[PDB]
């Protein structure tokens, strides 16, 4: 099968209007991956216009409770935990016997990457199951936001097991930010079906896909037109297309 | 879907019960400041 | 059909064909090839279309020295390939002429490398264009210091006029290798962007870039000319090279 | 295929005749130093 041309059906499909045909596919999807509608702000699957609109869905307000120790950064996103742990010098863990380089993950960009050189990271992964919007861990200023063309392969365990530099060639926003824990990079990879990202301040950087890296700055905290968003605050999503 | 967080060294360590499939929430702790 | 066609799975292709060592189908394959672009054996240093023992040893098949004179006024920097200009001129800020209503940002074709970007804003770009026709290795405008080589991923569209005027960002996008040097003019970048087909660039340092296609951003660096395992180029040697794969 | 070469501001001026779809041929002169050098 042609990986983005599945991805291109999926998105027209996911952004169609049809009623009952998408109450139907919703419904589908619900019970096939146990969707838990109970923590939905609008729990009736009849609620929803388009497919994209079920799988953007919002949370009820109260179900994420952001730990308000300022000590403590918080999770993201809903899923599991991919791998987590020290950066080996360049060298990050994407599963048993599969590494890659930090460099090659934010795209060539050798200043941002010696940021990060022996730092930590935390892969999270998103299944469909979950709730597809991204928080932030902590408060920041945002510098830099890079569009990274890429593949769109499947990102679950199996393929993480198999393919090889998979976050590191898939679709992907990295977005930098300025934090009271220094710098920090929150970047959100793409996947089949899955492909469109966006960020609350940008809209949806993809599609289109115009095959080239796009790279947009900020200034620091104290300046004309700078952004900052607080711990557990939305800063971007993913969505079908 | 991924979502791949990097942060400065000598900046925070991971909250040790957390390991590979470990389920995530958002807003449950992550990390801790040094 | 640009964006119909499987251009990788053609690439693989014709690259697998291209390598295999076929003595009379290789000939004829050649002969066709040669009799339906109007090559120029008579330039070659091996005129003889049997002397191939693959399509890919014709492609990169090297010319006889005589026939390409290297001005050696070093005033001059000359031409690195045999094909002829597609657009050429001042970069206009970050904006380079792609085609007639067509600019793309000297920051894509390097891949988000602003620091390199800074080089070059403001200054002076060409773009040859290699058609089939035409001997397939790049030859240097002038000595440098090899410092920085860049391996960027991407499609292989065609490289052709047509599609020059009708692709965007189409040089920003398809596959290449940047190199960048150090010369008497300052910083000088040289870039082999590969097309459809013609998708396997080497350089004389570092042999074959690609394939294999890992997909990823790959960076080497050289020191500057006074040190142990610097890569100096002069006017006119061979740098690199395309062919089939 | 395709080359491409980056030049810095002020470093080179293109020779004047040349144009797109100009032919080029290894050696001939793609363009002059605007600083002179000398044997």
């Amino acid at each position: 099968l042609p990986k983005l041309w599945l991805t291109r059906l999926a998105g027209w499909g996911a952004s169609k209007r049809a009623g009952w045909l998408t109450k139907l596919v919703i419904d589908l999807f619900v019970k096939y991956y146990k969707v838990d509608m109970k923590e939905a702000q609008k729990p009736d699957t009849a609620s929803y216009r388009t497919f994209n609109e079920f799988f953007v869905r919002p949370l009820r307000d109260e179900v994420r409770p952001i730990d308000t120790d300022p000590n403590v950064l918080v999770m993201p996103a809903d899923g599991v935990i991919s791998q987590l742990g020290k950066i080996e010098e360049d060298k990050i863990l994407q599963a048993k016997g599969h590494n890659y380089s930090l460099e090659a993950l934010l795209a060539g960009n050798y200043l941002m990457a010696d940021l990060f050189r022996n730092g930590t990271f935390v892969t999270t992964y998103l299944s469909p199951r979950d709730y597809h919007r991204v928080h932030m861990p902590c408060n920041g200023i945002l510098r830099e936001m890079i569009y990274v063309p890429g593949d769109l392969f499947s990102v679950n365990h199996l393929t993480a097991q198999n393919v090889p530099n998979l976050f590191a060639r898939n679709e992907r926003v990295i977005c930098l930010f300025d934090t009271e824990f220094g710098p920090m990079a929150q970047i959100l990879v793409g996947a089949t079906i899955v492909g469109s990202i966006e960020t609350v301040w940008a809209g949806t950087i993809t599609p289109p896909r115009e095959g080239i890296i796009k790279r947009w700055t900020w200034p620091a905290g104290e300046n004309d037109g700078s952004v900052a968003l607080l711990k557990g605050q939305e800063m971007g999503r993913f969505k079908l297309g | 879907x991924t979502v791949i967080n990097l942060f400065a060294p000598g900046k925070v360590n991971l909250v040790e019960q957390l390991e590979s499939l470990s389920v995530t929430k958002i807003g449950q702790p992550l990390a801790v400041s040094t």
